[PDB]
RNA sequence: GGCCUACCAUGGUUUCAACGGGUAACGGGGAAUAAGGGUUCGAUUCCGGAGAGGGAGCCUGAGAAACGGCUACCACAUCCAAGGAAGGCAGCAGGCGCGCAAAUUACCCAAUCCUAAUUCAGGGAGGUAGUGACAAUAAAUAACGAUACAGGGCCCAUUCGGGUCUUGUAAUUGGAAUGAGUACAAUGUAAAUACCUUAACGAGGAACAAUUGGAGGGCAAGUCUGGUGCCAGCAGCCGCGGUAAUUCCAG
């Protein structure tokens, strides 16, 4: 019964359908195909330094009805362009064109956060200094 | 629209909130002493 | 300051280096520290080494302070405790003159400059002071 | 290319991060032994549970086992020797039932406050640290001392303390000193 | 020894996966996680292999297909008197570049050992110090006291009172103790720094002042106040915000 082989010389058997069924797996397969090296924005990093390139205004998903202001990046090692959510408010003043930003993940491993409609990426420092102090008025934005 | 977002009032409510200033208040005890503050507060009953 | 009592252990006699090798352990009940010169003094008169034929060199005072404990050697016939010695010890205890040289820096670029050279080097001087005067 | 320098981390993290019963039994073990924090509970247990998983290795093994033999009575007699092992409790059976509380006993942050002199238990954990108390001949500051059962006759003042003869400190040296340049001239 | 050659035979491997392809693959001892079974990692303190910008070829020797040896290239690249010459930091320190991402152009052979004609010389092997919140251990930021209001329940009660039982708010004071630091010394050390000792200074809220995130639920902790009004924003998830926001910005 149990629809699976169990007699004593067919580990062969049992050992490549594991095999195969470990495909249905969602990271062992991007482990074993590197699809955050070929398809990942970040090359399978945790962070990654981009250029600024437009502050963008999305519209939040049902049901919330804000604005919430995000910027156009393109990054350094990889020349892709993403986009990226400016945290808690008056950020997008501290941050304009051509600044150099900072990036990190989102949170979600690869999904948008929240009531964002397709973004996936945070900025954490702008400038090289960071967004925490620049809001808590701890650090100033080099003149720039 | 479908098109742009606003991104004029960016910072609308922290800019006009009425700021006021923490009162300076007598510190509080730290470290072994903090944990005496606070497991007998949590238990004053006599 | 009132006393300081010096008591060696595991006094290990070595003839085939010509000295005796133990180990100090003083007792400074009221003084900060025990001052390595003294104790050679003192270690002199219960040895008769004249403090030329006896060395101490690794003292460390216990935690909570009273009490240091040390390595503690005497030599037999103080013309022997300079051809055991180690030439910084010695040196400590002014019986060894303190030679004087450059740093590795120096001393390293000296030498690979003079190997360039190949043999006396005073005949390439010679013949190199003429063309520089004319 | 030097050999490297074995270490290991002593505590580790409850995995319900925050609890009503568990962050609430640190009435005692906070409150009532004055403690820094709980990284000086968390420490305990992580002894008490690297003991059981010794003891719990020995049972399963056969009686009169020479290994269950050997380490049973080696971790008995290392548990007698501290004192968190009663004097007849010996038995593998019982260091299971060993709790946390009986650990804490032993410390000399406890054991200066149960043997007097200390009039609260973190009014000892300020003498401790203020090289004060000193066993047999030597002063320890460290409030996590764990003194043995031939140990408690020798918790005394220090020989250099103050409280221990040896001309007192400087607050008193001090505070004298300006009576004397008041009063006496 | 098909290692190569001449002659001869047609073999050898494979669905029990040959052959080919990929690997952001040096292998192992080992690391992380810990019911058992497992999953993931291992460039990297030890062992083995390989390489010295790429690929060949060699001299010397016991030992090299050696690169801090030689014979020419290419990502290359230095010097000039323009004729020629010289090079190989995946050694140590440092620079540029690359990036999310990593220290001083410091001191010394005193320890560990190595080499030599050799006790002595030499060793960026190695050690010492600087930078260092990678990780790990221990544990300061206070300890004893004295001093007071305002209730509430009940009891007895004249009604003016106690006489318990508990609720909160501090707020003014005192002598004691100590190291964080500043340092005679000595100790430490190749010489120092630092630790361990230790003379002399070194605590009263102004400091010698602890932060980082949170307070709807998961998940411990406000339906307190001011601002905003589906805006700003929060929110890992469910959700919050459209004029009484326990969720944003503040105290």
């Amino acid at each position: 019964g149990k629809g699976k082989p169990r007699g004593l010389n067919s580990a062969r058997k049992l050992r490549v359908h594991r095999r195969n069924n470990r495909w249905a797996e969602n990271n062992y397969k991007k482990r074993l195909l590197g699809t955050a090296f070929k398809s990942s924005p970040f090359g399978g990093s945790s962070h990654a330094k981009g250029i600024v390139l437009e502050k963008l205004g999305i519209e939040s998903k049902q049901p919330n009805s804000a604005i919430r202001k995000c910027v156009r990046v393109q990054l350094i090692k990889n020349g892709k362009k993403v986009t990226a959510f400016v945290p808690n408010d008056g950020c997008l003043n501290f941050v304009d064109e051509n600044d150099e930003v900072l990036l990190a993940g989102f949170g979600r491993k690869g999904k948008a956060k929240g009531d964002i409609p397709g973004v996936r990426f945070k900025v954490v420092k702008v400038s090289g200094v960071s967004l925490l102090a620049l809001w808590k008025e701890k650090k100033e934005k080099p003149r720039s | 629209a479908k098109v742009h977002g606003s991104l004029a009032r960016a910072g609308k409510v922290k800019s006009q909130t009425p700021k006021v200033e923490k009162t300076e208040k007598p510190k509080k005890p730290k470290g072994r002493a903090y944990k005496r503050l606070l497991y007998t507060r949590r238990f004053v009953n006599v | 300051s009132d006393a300081v009592t010096i008591r060696t252990r595991k006094v290990i006699s070595n003839p085939l280096l010509a000295r005796k090798q133990f180990v100090v352990d003083v007792l400074h009940p009221n003084r900060a520290n025990v001052s390595k010169d003294e104790l050679r003094e003192k270690l002199a008169e219960v040895y008769k080494a004249e403090k030329d034929a006896v060395s101490v060199f690794g003292f460390r005072t216990q935690f909570g302070g009273g009490k240091s404990v040390g390595f503690g050697l005497v030599y037999n016939s103080v013309a022997e405790a300079k051809k055991f010695e180690p030439t910084y010890r010695l040196v400590r205890y002014g019986l060894a003159e303190k030679v004087e040289k450059a740093s590795r820096q120096q001393r390293k670029q000296k030498k690979n400059r003079d190997k360039k050279i190949f043999g006396t080097g005073k005949r390439l001087a010679k013949k190199v002071a003429r063309r520089n005067a004319d | 290319p030097r050999a490297p320098r074995t270490y290991s981390k002593t505590y580790s993290t409850p995995k319900r991060p925050y609890e009503s019963s568990r962050l609430d039994a640190e009435l005692k073990l906070a409150g009532e032994f004055g403690l820094k924090n709980k990284k000086e509970i968390y420490r305990i247990s992580f002894q008490l549970s690297k003991i059981r998983r010794a003891a719990r290795d020995l049972l399963t093994r056969d009686e009169k086992d020479p290994k269950r033999l050997f380490e049973g009575n080696a971790l008995i007699r290392r548990l007698v020797r501290v004192g968190v092992l009663s004097e007849d409790k010996k038995k593998l059976d019982y260091v299971l039932a060993l709790k946390v509380e009986d650990f804490l006993e032993r410390r000399l942050q406890t054991q200066v406050y149960k043997l007097g002199l200390a009039k609260s238990v973190h009014h000892a954990r300020v003498l401790i640290t203020q090289r004060h108390i000193a066993v047999g001949k030597q002063i320890v500051n460290i409030p996590s001392f764990m003194v043995r059962l031939d140990s408690e006759k020798h918790i005394d003042f220090a020989p250099t303390s103050p409280f221990g003869g040896a001309r007192p400190g400087r607050v008193a040296r001090r505070n004298a000193a300006r009576k004397a340049e008041a009063s006496g001239e």
